[PDB]
């Protein structure tokens, strides 16, 4: 009777499917197949909805995911889906220079 | 046609005068041991033993009436600690009952189902292992050993309806489970994930730990299929490498996963077309709820009929399934039998009906 | 001919399937050979299966009357203890947040070493298709709308002297050059250029990368990989030589008024932070400021039953503290995730009930009724299937949206009923979306079994 | 209603 709430944002059952869904896709590449995994995961895991929170969003990337990006070697989709946001707004070009410095130096410590 | 030839011996009856389902015979009675099944019915579950000469004999008969119960399952094992043969019943209710006829006292009860438990199976390499085919639109693995619920497969995209029953494989390898929502998906228990839970159960305490048992929810099975059954599949075994799933089609279809070359160790979880070799077609078979069981060889494919009639296949002989095989009649044969079953050895076989009156079966040998 | 490939092919498959029953035959008949000698590996205690004895305890006997001719044996029966049954039920699925259940390809990756230029609809094709403003998710599950977008399809400084190593607008007379293409889009570079090789990953990175960032040349020179500035404008010349309260639907329509033209206006809806219309905008909601808790009537986002964006409503609360618990606004408890800890027991009334381990208030927040989306017609089959044993889940949430939790719900879905119910459900739509949220109509004391009128929804 | 719960006399004792 202690917490058990049995409540949980991502259930485990979400997170597999939201994989399969990503691997299914018909019209993607394996990088970009990757990536959008990666980021949808990390959206449904942590449940964000402040608008504001979003350029922060871009920052959380590099918390934890960030020996994955190095050892897969994804730096270049990373950027491509960084940069593929000012279209829709949130963000901006210092938000940009920001992650990709932050990253930079993953790959710079494997370098 | 076949090489085997059964005798029936002699037979009884029972109190309660009540539809009997769960029906086996004790395979782990090794040689001088007289051989010994049992069988239920009503809230009266009775045991029996008949000697040779054509002679039979009862021992036991355990009732439950206290309440509105109902015995569906008599699945048949033993006790590594102790060397006894174990009889677990379940049903109606949904409690699982582990009766030990030796000391005739009540060892184990098992609550948690939502609904009637239909089948029961157990592992061949672990014996605690029994596979409990809930009607709550699901299936459990049950570690009777430690006393937890090690598994329970369903979720998402598994058991949309309620699971009526589930084998396993020749070394127990893989794991199908027919089902009342035409799904025949296979939960394997070869993924890594089964097996370091298996282990965890195996040293796990409920006492120990104020958490409950972490039970894995297998929401997606390893493999799956909707087509080879046009109606409900309620009986499923694992003929070799093959498939024995049994439906109200009136036919043991022996088909394989994948396409006619690729391995099924290595099938991939996004095949969709299987491929089908052969069915043992039978007629005026079309009830539900009835289960079928081969030897301990599988040489001796037997299943029953609601007229009264028996089957025996000859599975050993080469190629896939062809020929007739051999039909046994009974002199007292009226009611419909619900469950048939072999002795381990090929001599001595067993039919019951639907109103706890076992004929046994002697074989020629 | 054709029948005499058909005998062909036929043969062939039946020595196939002969040849891998013979050869799983084989494999089983070595492990049955192991099996059977671990059956004879150990011997079993001798179950001699004695006839109990004969009435101990002076109760009923067995009659078993073997039909053949044999005398009936008599056994006691061996009555056994019963236990607890408990009320029937389904699995269900865990959750917490709406699930909307639905109701020449393309080019290379640049990861890899096969890679090449290509901009027919530019570079940004994979990532701009799918997408989710709101939710910031890719191929999303909580916002399934129609998705036209398919198949993967600003003054600064100029940057003078050589930055680092050689700049482009150090190069002598090619400023005013890029300054004159520019225009022209609606002394000079007169030097040579170098020749260097340009990949296609390199090139289009850099195209994407200028396209957009323009003018600036010393930091793209640093985010890519080499590309000295002088070789970046290099290329930059050389490219011109050759060539009934709905959820709040974004509108994106710059320079233009929300009047008579707008789905929002159509719907009655205020535009929030995800539309893209003017920021002065006629529909616009005014976020409200409220000194504190937004509960009272007066405030413009309570008295329209609505929650509070934390874009527009910045001192009300609803924004500041994002990662804590339930914020000072309480408007917008269902947005934070907040809500009261459910415990699960045979119901009192009939089968099971939710019963609150903590007291709740008159007026307060206890749980959300979560679910799936499925439209009116789905909800029609789905409640249909749920009925079918006589335990229906389905709740309205919109004109055009039902939630149903059957197979996936939380603990808030065993709602017990009464003509005096202890809790009442309101609508609230919380950032643009819509919400139900479980309220206590009076002050509940802890441990009971809940209520809440099935009048309210649908199923009544 | 809900039924009695369970008669937890005359289980198994009403036959000693
Ligand atoms: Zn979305
Ligand atoms: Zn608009
Ligand atoms: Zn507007
Ligand atoms: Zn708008
Ligand atoms: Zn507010
Ligand atoms: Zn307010
Ligand atoms: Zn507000």
């Amino acid at each position: 009777m202690e917490v058990d709430s049995e409540d949980e944002k991502d259930p485990e059952w979400l997170r597999e499917k939201t994989i399969t869904q990503i691997e299914e896709f018909s019209d993607v590449n394996e990088g970009e197949k990757e990536v959008m995994k990666l980021w949808n995961l990390h959206v449904m895991k942590h449940g964000f909805i402040a608008d504001n929170q979003m350029n922060h969003a871009c920052m959380l990337f590099v918390e934890n995911y960030g020996q994955k990006i190095i050892k897969k070697n994804l730096c270049r989709n990373f950027m491509l889906h960084l940069v593929s946001m000012h279209d829709f707004n949130l963000i901006s070009i210092m938000s940009i220079d920001k992650a990709v410095t932050k990253l930079r130096e993953m790959q710079q410590k494997l370098e | 046609k076949c090489k085997y030839s059964f005798k029936c011996v002699n037979s009884l009856k029972e109190d309660h005068n009540q539809p009997l389902f769960g029906v086996q015979f004790n395979w782990h009675s090794k040689e001088g041991d007289p051989l010994v099944f049992a069988t239920v019915g009503s809230n009266r579950v009775t045991l029996y033993e008949c000697h040779s000469q054509g002679e039979i004999r009862l021992l036991q008969s355990y009732v439950d009436a206290d309440a509105d119960e109902n015995f569906y399952t008599c699945a048949w094992t033993y006790d590594s600690n102790t060397s006894h043969p174990l009889l677990a019943v379940a049903g109606s209710r949904g409690i699982i009952r582990i009766i030990n006829p030796i000391t005739m006292q009540c060892i184990k009860h098992y609550v948690g189902h939502g609904n009637a438990i239909n089948e029961l199976k157990f592992h061949p390499r672990d014996p605690n292992l029994l596979l409990s085919v809930s009607k709550d639109h699901a299936l459990r693995l049950w570690n009777i050993q430690t006393d937890t619920l090690v598994a329970i497969f369903g979720g998402v995209e598994g058991h949309r309806d309620e699971v009526l029953s589930a084998d396993y494989d020749l070394l127990g390898e893989k794991i199908m489970s027919c089902g009342m929502d035409h799904s025949l998906k296979l939960w394997r228990i070869n993924s890594k994930r089964m097996m370091n839970a298996i282990k965890e159960s195996y040293d796990y305490n409920p006492n120990k730990t104020n958490r409950p048992f972490i039970s894995q929810k297998i929401h997606f099975p390893d493999f799956s299929t909707r087509d080879i059954h046009r109606n409900y599949v309620d009986c499923v075994r694992w003929l070799g490498d093959l498939i024995l799933s049994k439906s109200c089609e009136n036919a043991i279809v022996c088909w394989k996963p994948g396409k006619m070359e690729d391995d099924i160790d290595k099938i991939k979880p996004s095949e969709s077309n299987v491929t089908i070799l052969g069915r043992f077609d039978y007629s005026q078979c079309d009830i539900w709820y009835m289960r079928f069981s081969m030897d301990f060889w599988q040489k001796m494919l037997a299943l029953g009929n609601q007229v009264g009639k028996l089957y025996v296949w000859d599975l050993e002989v080469e190629d896939p399934h062809k020929a007739k095989c051999t039909t046994l009649t009974h002199h007292k044969c009226g009611a419909a039998i619900r469950q048939t079953s072999f002795s381990r050895d090929s001599s001595i076989l067993i039919a019951v009906c639907d109103d706890a009156s076992i004929w046994r079966w002697d074989r020629l040998r | 001919e054709y029948m005499r490939l058909r005998q062909l092919k036929r043969f062939r498959r039946a020595d196939e399937v002969k040849s891998m029953f013979s050869s799983n035959r084989q494999k089983i008949l070595e492990r049955t050979e192991i099996l059977n000698q671990e059956w004879k590996q150990r011997r079993i205690q001798p179950v001699h299966i004695l006839t109990s004895v004969s009435s101990l305890r002076g109760t009923r006997e067995c009659s078993v009357t073997s039909d053949l001719d044999f005398p009936t044996q008599v056994i006691p029966l061996k009555t056994l203890n019963a236990v607890a049954s408990v009320p029937i039920m389904y699995s269900w699925s865990p959750l917490q947040q709406n699930f909307m259940v639905e109701d020449p390809e393309c080019t290379p990756n640049i990861d890899g070493p096969n890679a090449k230029s290509v901009q027919r609809e530019q570079s940004l094709h994979s990532f701009h298709t799918l997408f989710c403003r709101r939710c910031f998710k890719y191929d999303c599950f909580l916002h399934r709308k129609c998705n036209y977008s398919f198949h993967a399809t600003t003054e600064t400084a100029l940057d003078n002297k050589p930055c680092g190593p050689q700049c482009y607008q150090h190069l002598e007379g090619a400023k005013e050059f890029a300054a004159a293409l520019t225009a022209e889009r609606i002394k000079p570079n007169i030097e040579p250029p170098e020749n260097v090789e340009w990949s296609g990953a390199e090139a289009s990175m850099f195209r994407v990368l200028i396209g957009t960032y323009y003018d600036n040349f010393c930091a793209i020179a640093r985010l890519i990989g080499t590309k000295t500035c002088r070789q970046v404008y290099e290329f930059r010349v050389k490219e011109s030589s050759i060539i009934h309260v709905y959820n709040y639907q974004p509108c994106d329509h710059p320079r233009q008024p929300c009047d008579s033209s707008c789905p929002c206006v159509i719907a009655q809806n205020f535009c929030e932070k995800f539309c893209q219309c003017s920021s002065e905008c006629q529909n616009r909601f005014p976020g409200c400021r409220c000194k504190a808790q937004c509960n009272t009537k007066q405030c413009p986002c309570y008295l329209a039953v609505r929650e509070c964006d934390p874009d527009l409503c910045l001192t009300c609360g609803a924004a500041d503290h994002w990662d804590s618990k339930n914020v000072s606004c309480k408007n917008c408890s269902i947005q934070r995730g907040s809500k009261k800890h459910l415990l699960l027991a045979p119901s009192d009334v009939a089968g099971w009930g939710i019963f609150i381990k903590d007291p709740v208030q008159k007026n307060e927040f206890i749980s959300e009724y979560c679910g799936e989306i499925i439209s009116q017609d789905e909800a029609d089959r789905r409640g249909k299937v749920y009925d079918k044993y006589m335990c229906s889940f389905l709740f309205n949430l919109n004109n055009d949206f039902v939630v149903d939790a059957t197979r996936k719900g939380n603990k808030i879905r065993f709602a017990n009923h009464s003509v005096n119910p202890n809790c009442y459900a309101k609508v609230m739509m919380v950032n643009g979306d819509h919400r139900i949220g479980i309220f206590a109509k009076r002050a509940i004391q802890t441990g009971e079994e809940l209520f809440f009128d099935y009048r309210y929804s649908q199923a009544d | 209603s809900l039924p009695r719960p369970h008669d937890f006399f005359d289980a198994q004792t009403l036959d000693a």
